[PDB]
């Protein structure tokens, strides 16, 4: 019988839960309505940096992830300062719904 | 306009 051909995950949406440490969430975000897009014409919010061995890294967040929701509140159409505020106010466990195109 | 990036 013929060899199995492995599957290929092309893209995903996933929810990562970051446990805030004294230093913060261990990420930078970039983007926002009216701002210079992080990617193409997409004015959304993206994870632009992930601190090595910080909380986000341990939670499985990756640079390039598009940040769709913070604790269930959608960031679609948000300005940069609004996304920063959502994240700073998200409490101890921060559920991050992201879109990941690079596997 | 600016590229906006913030550590959180």
């Amino acid at each position: 019988n013929l060899l199995i051909e492995p599957a290929r995950i092309e893209e995903e949406e996933l929810t990562l839960t970051i446990l805030r440490q004294t230093g913060g969430l261990g990420i930078s975000i970039a983007g926002g309505k009216g701002s210079t897009p992080y990617k193409g014409d997409d004015e959304g919010i993206f994870i632009s940096r992930v601190s090595e061995e910080g909380p986000a890294a341990r939670a499985g967040v990756r640079v390039g992830d598009k940040l769709l929701e913070v604790n269930g509140v959608a960031l679609q159409g948000a300005e940069h300062h609004e996304a920063v505020e959502a994240l700073r106010g998200a409490g101890t466990a921060v559920q991050m719904r992201v879109w990941r195109e690079r596997m | 306009k600016h590229f906006r990036e913030t550590e959180v």
